[PDB]
RNA sequence: AUUGUACACGGCCGAAU
DNA sequence: ATTCGGCCGTGTACAAT
């Protein structure tokens, strides 16, 4: 809550109403930017279509009575150096409410002054139907740009935040690699993959002993020890078994409604049924759905919603990120041969909108996946290992100009 | 916890002190950033006798003046102003007489008759070389020729279709081949396709055999065009405007090409540094070292030699040693590479260093709402890694230029550098817009960086140990 | 030189020469457009070299922009300049018309 | 190859099992 | 074989919502 919210912040509010009942738009600016406040077109009273020519305002309050050199002819304010775009300077004053404009492409010889607003004929008055639009710019040849003075915007990042369980669960093995050892487990009951074997040495966010996993792991030698030890520390190797474990981790979880394909690193939702259409419904403040598993319209082929899962660990902390893409396939089951004409098509149709709702969707669904139902074993008695949540949104200090642009 | 930042576009240095973020607009304004002394840039023109006289007619047609293309978007394609006092180069692109060397009819059958691709793109250079040496070598010398070829003999150096069958698919480039092959000719070379110069003429594409190439509006082709004509000429059209209390500093971009062969791996670096004055040095050089392998990433001793070449051309324009020396690379910088590059500078006394991966495969990126991306220059500081959008909404332009959501470039420092990322990234972005092949400045990679890549395409030809001019006109 | 022409004043009414010099450099185009050229406004750069002779000049120097296209003429004292750069000029179409009216 | 981006495809490299 | 990282090369589509 700034000194000046209730004058200087207020007293644009009150300017809009004279040009509101003028019929010049208002576009809202930044407030304390370099050039513009406000910005002025001219319409049509009959049909309101826009006739391309704009023009910028620069309001800055004051206190109420008068200034220095002020009789009844005139007054005589000064302009501070930090405010192209010729803009009226429009004043406010508060013992009378009498506002002060003027022009900036005007050439008095040179204007590094203080602008003595006259008050016989710098009133902003309903008059500026011609007067106003006298001075207003046009976005021809010239080739006039709409700089960004806005209050910024707040983006979102593809990075998710993953909260590793406090106890990570290490062992050795008379095995080298998980390939040297998952025929080892599939042959026991209550298969698990979710694991990782690498220099004779055994990862899991759960415990071995519980599960079938009990014949590759020395049953002995199970110690739980803090993930701050094994996650969080400068050794390669560590590194590269938390990538593993995190995307097996987070293959086993989700497994109700995403497929894995081994030969890319590309995660995809699954098809219910054969060969038909699916949907999803996600969060956006809102209820969205789309087309996550669906089958053409046109033919027969099936188009899944996909994403590439990758780790990687900022201020050690562990994110992971989210690069949507697309999974082609004849039935929902079988990949599809020849997909690069259909692939580069769809790809080559979205914009910022398409790729951030499907951004959005990715996030609503890891980050409900880390939340258990009500129930017990509903989905599986001990929760989900990894836990995300969506990082605060970024605050951009500009705003790109969307609404000036076409649509 | 990550900080945003949003810089404001890097201001650009035309004319006579003339700045502006635009060079289209710039140069409108203000004109070159060096001027030319006389009015008149002699071009020479190698073609058949239609592409000849059809190129000709496109010179004049530019003096003239050229509608834009999409007055919506009056920012994004302008209109080419002419000879007025609007004049972008103030100078006039004129052919001379005796200037133009002509490829007969019979020459062209020449080079489409020879069955395998190969042998007509090397039978193309020499009959070009040959044709090539005349012009240089005659009364009329001009100051940079263009090669206008004809449409058959696109169809049979590019689309190879007149095709043999597929032997490793390692087909000849013809243009990097042609470059390569008149290094040693004294003046540079330009190559215009003929839909360039007429919005008649229509080269189908080389595997979609049923279509046609789609190219830029008139009036945007001929910014591109005669900018870089200009370059080419000799002098710089325009420069970074120069804080007045900066650090002295040289850029080295460092890039690999594949060898001829296809599996080795070459090193190609790009110097940039302004001289002493108005002017901007970019040079083109090959790491003068034999070690060979399919390694994306230098050695100890090969990246002490590059960086002390490189001292040694930024003292012989200051003849002093620069007070700090920013080192662009397209890999990750591993441990030898850097304690490499720091020996160099210890015995050069060089003070700072930034060592910098310019990252273009990283998936991370930021959307804001709405149907256009972040703008560009948006950059958000991931505990020490950078990511820059040096692509995306342009408020001049007041669209973005690109089909899908562009992708940011992440820069990895390593962590032998001075300067902090955000200090590094907001001259990564004033690197962008002096790449002057394009007069469009919302470029996705830095100068020394793309510079490095167009040296190695030309250079992949040369073989190892020729000295070749360090000058980018002769690459770009 | 600097200057193209000299403008000497003489009262049109008893047509007596007033003796009061003023100096005059043209530029003339065929057909151009003057950089942001609007309906109502354009702008002019000034050559740096021009603006060292102005200054040093013991008459007062104005710049006359004459378009052979439109035979559109417009004038601007040579001192007064956009405040922001020295060497830009900015034109208004309806009061620097260079005519008998002014 | 006026100009670049996005996409698709392909080849290859670095660390440990 | 895997798992993690990466890089360079050749084509099409499009001129930007
Ligand atoms: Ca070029």
């Amino acid at each position: 809550i700034t000194d000046s919210q209730v004058l200087g912040e207020l007293g644009e509010t009150a300017i809009k109403k004279i040009v509101l009942e003028t019929g010049f738009l208002y576009e809202q600016r930044g407030r304390l930017e370099a050039g513009t406040d406000g910005i002025i077109e001219l319409r049509d009273p009959k049909s309101g279509a826009p006739l391309g020519k704009l023009l910028g305002v620069q309001v800055k309050s004051t206190e109420s009575g008068q200034y220095v050199r002020e009789n009844d002819n005139s007054f005589e304010y000064l302009l501070k150096p930090d405010d192209n775009i010729p803009v009226i300077i429009v004043l406010w004053r508060k013992s009378d409410e009498t506002a002060y404009w003027k022009d900036v492409s005007d050439c008095v010889r040179g204007e590094e002054r203080r602008l003595k607003f006259d008050k016989g004929t710098d009133v902003f008055d309903p008059r500026s139907a011609d007067r106003i639009g006298a001075l207003t710019i046009d976005r021809r040849t010239p080739g006039v740009f709409l700089p960004p003075l806005n209050k910024g915007e707040d983006a979102i990042i593809n990075l998710l935040r993953i909260r590793l369980p406090d106890e990570i669960f290490i062992s050795t093995s008379p095995f080298g690699s998980g390939r040297d050892a998952v025929p080892e487990l599939v042959k026991h009951g209550n298969v698990r993959f979710d694991w990782v074997i690498r220099k004779r040495r055994f990862v899991s966010f759960f415990d071995p002993r519980e599960y079938g996993t009990r014949a590759i792991v020395d049953l002995d030698q199970v110690e739980a020890v803090d993930t701050k030890l094994i996650a969080f520390n400068d050794e390669q190797d560590d590194l590269n078994d938390t990538m593993d474990l995190l995307r097996r981790t987070v293959e086993r979880q989700t497994a109700t409604q995403l497929s894995f394909l081994r030969k890319d690193r590309l995660f995809h939702f699954k098809a219910v049924g054969v060969g038909k259409s699916r949907s999803y419904r996600y969060m956006s403040a809102k209820v969205v759905s789309a087309y996550s598993s669906k089958k053409k319209d046109g033919w027969g082929y099936v188009r899944h919603h996909a994403a590439r899962l990758r780790f990687e660990r900022l201020a050690d902390e562990w994110f992971l990120v989210i690069d949507p893409d697309f999974h082609f396939t004849t039935d929902g089951f079988q990949p599809h041969r020849y997909p690069e004409a259909l692939l580069a098509g769809k790809k080559r149709l979205e914009r910022n909108a398409a790729v951030r709702g499907q951004v959005t969707m990715w996030q609503h669904l890891l980050v409900e996946s880390g939340k258990h139902e009500v129930g017990l074993f509903d989905a599986d008695k001990p929760a989900p290992l990894l836990q995300f949540e969506r990082l605060p949104v970024i605050q951009l200090s500009q705003a790109v100009p969307e609404s000036s642009w076409n649509r | 916890t990550f900080k945003a930042h949003v810089f404001d576009e890097p201001m650009l240095e035309f004319g006579d002190g003339g700045q502006h973020c635009d060079p289209r607009q710039g140069l409108r304004e203000h004109g070159p950033l060096q001027p030319r002394s006389g009015d008149v840039i002699r071009v020479g023109v190698i073609g058949t006798d239609d592409t000849v006289a059809g190129f000709t007619e496109f010179l004049a047609e530019t003096g003239r003046g050229i509608e834009s293309g999409n007055k919506q978007l009056i920012n994004l394609n302008p209109d080419f102003p002419g000879l007025g006092n609007q004049n972008p180069f103030r100078c006039k692109f004129e052919v001379p007489d005796g200037a133009t060397v002509t490829i007969s009819r019979r020459q062209v059958n020449d080079i489409t008759g020879i069955g395998r691709h190969d042998e007509a793109v090397r039978h193309a250079v020499e009959l070009i070389s040959s044709q090539l040496s005349a012009l240089v070598e005659g009364s009329a010398k001009p100051d940079v020729i263009v090669l206008a070829l004809p449409i058959p003999l696109i169809e049979k150096l590019v689309n190879a279709k007149s095709d043999d069958d597929v032997d490793g698919g390692d087909m000849l480039n013809f243009r990097d081949l042609l470059k390569a092959k008149t290094l040693h000719l004294p003046v540079p070379t330009q190559i215009v396709w003929p839909d360039t110069w007429d919005d008649a003429a229509k080269i189908p594409r080389k595997i979609k055999r049923d279509s046609n190439r789609q190219t830029q509006v008139k009036a945007t082709r001929a910014w591109n065009l005669l900018n870089a004509l200009f370059y080419k000429a000799g002098k710089v059209p325009w420069r970074l405007l120069p804080d007045q209390a900066e650090y002295r500093t040289s850029f080295l971009g460092i890039g690999f090409y594949r060898d001829l062969d296809g599996q080795q791996l070459w090193t190609s670096t790009a110097q940039m540094f302004d001289e002493r004055g108005r002017g901007l040095i970019l040079r083109g050089a090959r790491a003068q070292t034999e070690t060979r392998g399919r390694h994306p990433y230098l050695t100890a001793k090969d990246a002490e030699d590059l960086v002390v070449q490189s001292i040694a051309a930024y003292k012989a324009h200051h003849r002093h040693v620069p007070a700090r020396l920013v080192v662009l690379k397209t890999s990750r910088f591993r441990s030898e590479e850097a304690e490499g590059i720091d020996a160099a500078l210890g015995k050069s006394g060089i003070e700072m260093s930034d060592l910098v991966w310019v990252q273009e495969s990283s998936p991370i990126a930021i959307f804001r709402d709405g149907n256009y991306p972040v703008l560009r220059g948006t950059f958000v500081d991931l505990d020490g890694k950078g990511l820059l959008y040096t692509r995306g909404s342009v408020p001049f332009y007041g669209t973005f230029p690109g089909l899908r959501v562009p992708r940011p470039l992440l820069l990895v420092p390593h962590e032998n550098s001075d300067s902090t990322i955000l200090t590094l990234a907001k001259d990564v972005l004033a690197l962008t817009k002096v790449n002057w092949n394009t007069t469009q400045f919302d470029q996705k990679l830095p100068a020394p960086i793309k510079a490095a890549r167009e040296v190695g395409r030309i250079l992949k030809h040369v073989e190892f140990g020729t000295a070749v001019s360090s000058d980018f006109r002769r690459y770009t | 030189a600097g200057t193209d022409g000299i403008i000497e004043l003489r009262d049109p009414k008893s047509g007596a020469p007033l003796g009061k010099l003023l100096g005059v450099q043209v530029k003339s185009t065929e057909s151009g457009q003057y950089v942001r050229e609007n309906d109502n406004s354009f702008e002019y750069l000034l050559k740096p070299d021009d603006l060292k002779y102005w200054r040093t000049s013991n008459i007062p120097v104005i710049i006359v922009l004459w378009r052979k296209s439109d035979e559109t003429a417009y004038w601007k004292d040579v001192s007064d300049c956009v405040r922001g750069e020295e060497r830009r000029l900015k034109f208004d179409k309806g009061t620097d018309v260079f005519d008998p009216r002014s």
